[PDB]
Order: C-alpha cells, then sequence, then structure tokens
DNA sequence: TCTTAAAATCGAAGTTAATATAAACTACATAACAGACATAAGAACAAGTTACAGACGTATTACATAA
DNA sequence: TTATGTAATACGTCTGTAACTTGTTCTTATGTCTGTTATGTAGTTAATATAATTGAAGGATTTTAAGA
C-alpha cells in the first residue's frame, strides 16, 4: 500500500516470465484472446503490438 | 546483540539479582568485565558463572573482549 | 485457552489433569505469561498487533 | 389437407446503484426490562516446604623451622 | 632427624536465596429470581348499502398442435 521500491522489484520478479490473457470483445473467436508476455510502462493504458 | 539489555540473556533471578545489584545494565558491562571481576561480586558464586558463560556462549559470545568506546 | 481443543477451561478441571490445586495453576499462568512477554521470544507475536 | 391462435427467439462487453395513493375501544395475557441477591471464579497476601548456592570454616598435606 | 608451626588446598557446611506449593480471604462478575410496564392479541360494533379493473398498443419470422 505504501509503494515502496522493494515492491517494484518484486512485482518486475514476478511479472517476469509470467504470462497474461488479453482479451477484446466481441470475442468472434479464438484469437480474440490471446497470451502475451507483461512489460511494466508507465501510464494507465495497455500497449498492443500492432 | 551488543545493544541487548542483560534482561534478554534470560538470567536465573538469583544471577540477573546480581547482575542488578552491581549496576551492570549491557551486554557491554557484561563482556568488558573478566571472570575474577564477576566473581568478586558479593553471591555471584562458581556455578552461577558457568552458567553465565553458557547462556553467553550460546549466542556467539564470549567474556573477556576490549570494546572501544563503549558506548 | 483452548487452543487446538475443543472448549475452553477454568482453573478447576486444568487442576483436574495432575494435581487440583487452584493457585498453583495461576502462578503457574502468571508465570508463562511473563516468560512469553519476554522481547527475545515475543516479536514474532508482536507483528500481529 | 387447410386456417388459426399460441410459443419461442432475437450479439458482446461497458455502465448502472431504488422511492412517493388508499376504525376505534376494550379486555386480557404475555414478554421484556430493571433491580437485587447468591454463587462461582479469580486476585492478593502470607505462610510453609524444600533444595541449592555462596562463601566460610575445617581438615589435610607439604614446606619450613627448630632441636 | 624429627618435632613444630605455618601455609596451600580440597571438602564439608551453615546459612541466605529462591522455587514449589497451599490456605484463605477478599473482591467481582455472572446467573437467576421477581416485580412492573409495555406490547401483542382478540372480539365487537344493528338507518341501508347487493356482478372489478386497469391498462395497451409500428415485430418479424419460424415451428407445432387444435379446429374444420
Amino acid at each position: 500500500e505504501r509503494e515502496e521500491a522493494v515492491v517494484w522489484d518484486i512485482l518486475d520478479e514476478v511479472i517476469r516470465e509470467h504470462p497474461v490473457l488479453l482479451n477484446r470483445a466481441p470475442t468472434l473467436h479464438r484469437l480474440g484472446i490471446q497470451a502475451f508476455e507483461p512489460v511494466l510502462i508507465e501510464g494507465k493504458a495497455i500497449q498492443l503490438h500492432p | 546483540i551488543l545493544l541487548r539489555p542483560v534482561d534478554d540473556l534470560e538470567l536465573t533471578v538469583r544471577s540477573a539479582n546480581c547482575l542488578k545489584a552491581e549496576a551492570i545494565h549491557y551486554i557491554g558491562d557484561l563482556v568488558q568485565r573478566t571472570e575474577v571481576e564477576l566473581l568478586k561480586t558479593p553471591n555471584l558464586g562458581k556455578k552461577s558463572l558457568t552458567e553465565i558463560k553458557d547462556v553467553l556462549a550460546s549466542r556467539g559470545l564470549s567474556l573477556g573482549m576490549r570494546l572501544e568506546n563503549w558506548p | 485457552f483452548g487452543i487446538d481443543m475443543n472448549t475452553d477451561h477454568t482453573l478447576e478441571e486444568v487442576g483436574k489433569q495432575f494435581d487440583v490445586t487452584r493457585e498453583r495453576i495461576r502462578q503457574i499462568e502468571a508465570k508463562a505469561l511473563r516468560k512469553l512477554r519476554h522481547p527475545s521470544r515475543s516479536e514474532v507475536l508482536r507483528s500481529f498487533l
């Protein structure tokens, strides 16, 4: 909650190679949900590969 | 460990009694004194001293080191 | 206190364990309490405040 | 074999946070709330019972001194 | 050489501390009984009066049972 730095290093280590699932509605086919490796970025928006 | 008070050593009431009677309050004050200086304390006998030695040696410490500029 | 046990017990049936004496049970429990209060074996419990 | 009324269905997320009309008196039994008392449980003090510690006193041996 | 007398030394030990334990004694929290008030239930009223009720609405297609 206090958002210390070591929390940020721990977060990097947990997300190091943990894939996440991205989805967009409507899910017309199975390509509407795909797994990506996350890269932590400053901001509030998800960056998507073109 | 050098910054904990004497009671942390968990001394027998006889021991803690004696060392509180000589105003020996800090483990530095325990170590800078020697065995003969403690054996001269009234009511501090040989077996009391040996159990002090055992318990203090449990914590990686011993009697008689010289601590500079204590405290 | 009833740890790992279905019911809590008062001094009576705690005495009923070996010797049925009240003040000895109280003094034993108080000795155990100040022994646990010792800062050397209570840091792991102080974190739960 | 041909009308004719029913029955069922009709994309995902996302957000979203409600209202609003329209018998009285009497009699009885029961439940709830408050107060006081007795009881069981704990806190406090003091005593007794017991072994061990801590330094002293003693006993023993060896060195020194005296004959 | 040997009695003697001091001195180191090791072992009992008398006493001071402390642990274990009980008596008992006082205090308090709780459970219970009892008395009083509010709540909840129930019964009755005697000009005469005698077939609701309120909406609601541009649907478009299929399939499947009743009626003839």
